[PDB]
């Protein structure tokens, strides 16, 4: 028995109407719970047999569902509400779905982009790491495309997210292409291409290998 | 079974 | 009044620990408990229960043989950890079942378990800088277990910074990056600085970021 | 095989710190240790306090 919840993120603003499912593989009657749980803290018990709600549990916070489909509904959303949400099966021991994160919607906010090429030092050991820096941009849907000689690169770099911001609201991204030194003295043109929103075509920031 | 009621 | 105070969380070798669970505001002798695991940035995984007698356990398939669930009705719950793997770093959180279905309603704290396989301090490059504000930051990348921490010029620089969450790489080691943008006219006439600490192999080492 | 703490304090060009290892000896932390300076691109002068049991790489 396993979860899936959709969607796995949403924006929303206080006030709105958000709306949470969860698809269960096999039935699973009205055994499904939610929870919420916010950065570095415990899951909170918000609704059990599907649609009973918890004590103390705000009266906007409500379930629905029953066999297999199961959703959460939060009326007029709280500030103290932007937190990830989880579906939980009890019927054959106790599945979680993948949670789904809600997150405070702004205005778009295209992204401020920076490359920097591996440094010396990492290069004295045989590997060049280069790096490309997204800033403060929203949403967080931003597509970073590493070209090397203006050949597409694929499952060579790994990318990391900030949370948003305390502040602005917006996130940041960090992309690093690991290359090994002899593939990198192989090649002239490094460059990152950022599709965003925000940007009405793609931006690209490249160098070429010596200054 | 383990999700039968472990309670009173 | 109920709540659920935990504590035993540590680091250990790939060993034995045991974690404890201090119930109160509720009669504890009544209520089965759970532990369910998190592993940072992933979902949640139950592990055991017991039910208010003791007489029926039931672990999950991976920790079967090696944890052990227990009670002392000092009302307090207990998991013996006994042969820790490498998949078990996770922050445990002991929980009470409902009273009228099966499942968890109140969580405890949560106290982080490590397991450190080989400790490798980590490997400081710097990120050199080149409208009106440049980029800068730093690269610390092959280290293991996490985490570490990295401060800008020893803390008299925080607004612009970002620390990003660590990757895991290939390796098995981490990597993760701090940048922080500052006026492109500063580059010449003020120095950046950035400390990085590594508890486990206990390194603190400041790698200057210099321009190009 | 018991095992102790041995220190090593970084004197680079734009790399400073300390940092520490666990060996059965002196001279198998040195190599841990010269694998780490090599792994952050410091080659220095190598030396070592007896008392302290702290080595020293120097950059030139």
């Amino acid at each position: 028995i396993q979860m899936t919840q959709s969607p796995s993120t949403l924006s929303a603003s206080v006030g709105d109407r958000v709306t949470i499912t969860c698809r269960a593989s096999q039935g699973i009657s009205t055994s499904l719970a939610w929870y919420q749980q916010k950065p570095g803290k415990a899951p909170k018990l918000l609704i059990y047999k599907a649609s009973s709600l918890e004590s103390g549990v705000p009266s906007r916070f409500s379930g629905s569902g029953s066999g297999t489909e199961f959703t959460l509904t939060i009326t007029s959303l709280q500030p103290e509400d932007f937190a990830t949400y989880y579906c939980q099966q009890y019927k054959r021991y106790w599945t979680f779905g993948q949670g789904t994160k809600v997150e405070i919607k702004r205005t778009v906010a295209a992204p401020s982009v920076f490359i920097f090429p591996p440094s010396d030092e990492q290069l004295k050991s045989g590997t060049a790491s280069v790096v490309c820096l997204l800033n403060n941009f929203y949403p967080r849907e931003a597509k970073v495309q590493w070209k090397v000689d203006n050949a597409l690169q694929s499952g060579n770099s790994q990318e990391s997210v900030t949370e948003q911001d305390s502040k602005d609201s917006t996130y940041s991204l960090s992309s690093t292409l690991t290359l090994s030194k002899a593939d990198y003295e192989k090649h002239k043109v490094y460059a990152c291409e950022v599709t965003h929103q925000g940007l009405s075509s793609p931006v690209t920031k490249s160098f070429n290998r010596g200054e | 079974n383990p999700n039968a009621n472990p309670n009173a | 009044q109920v709540q659920l105070v935990e504590s035993g969380g540590g680091v250990v070798q790939p060993g034995s620990l045991r974690l404890s669970c201090a119930a109160s505001g509720f009669t504890f002798s009544g209520y089965g408990m759970h532990w369910v695991r998190q592993v940072p940035g992933k979902g949640l995984e139950w592990v055991a229960i017991i039910w208010f007698d003791g007489s029926q356990k039931y672990y999950a398939d991976s920790v079967q043989g090696r944890f052990t669930i227990s009670r002392d009705n000092k009302k307090t719950l207990f998991l013996r950890m006994n042969s820790l793997r490498a998949e078990d770093t996770a922050v445990y959180y002991c929980a009470k079942v409902h009273d009228d279905e099966p499942t968890q309603d109140y969580w405890g704290q949560g106290t982080l378990v490590t397991v450190f396989n080989q400790i490798k301090g980590p490997s400081v490059f710097p990120l050199a800088p080149s409208s009106g504000t440049a980029a800068l930051g730093c690269l610390v990348k092959d280290y293991f277990p996490e985490p570490v921490t990295v401060s800008w010029n020893s803390g008299a620089l925080t607004s612009g910074v970002h620390t990003f969450p660590a990757v895991l790489q290939s390796s098995g080691l981490y990597s993760l990056s701090s940048v922080v943008t500052v006026p492109s006219s500063s580059l010449g006439t003020q120095t950046y600085i950035c400390n990085v600490n590594h508890k486990p192999s206990n390194t603190k080492v400041d790698k200057k970021v210099e321009p190009k | 095989p018991a095992v102790t703490t041995y220190k090593l304090v970084i004197n680079g060009k734009t790399l400073k710190g300390e940092t520490t290892t666990k060996a059965v000896d002196a001279e198998t932390a040195e190599k841990a240790f010269k694998q780490y300076a090599n792994d952050n691109g410091v080659d220095g002068v190598w030396t070592y306090d007896d008392a302290t049991k702290t080595f020293t790489v120097t950059e030139h």
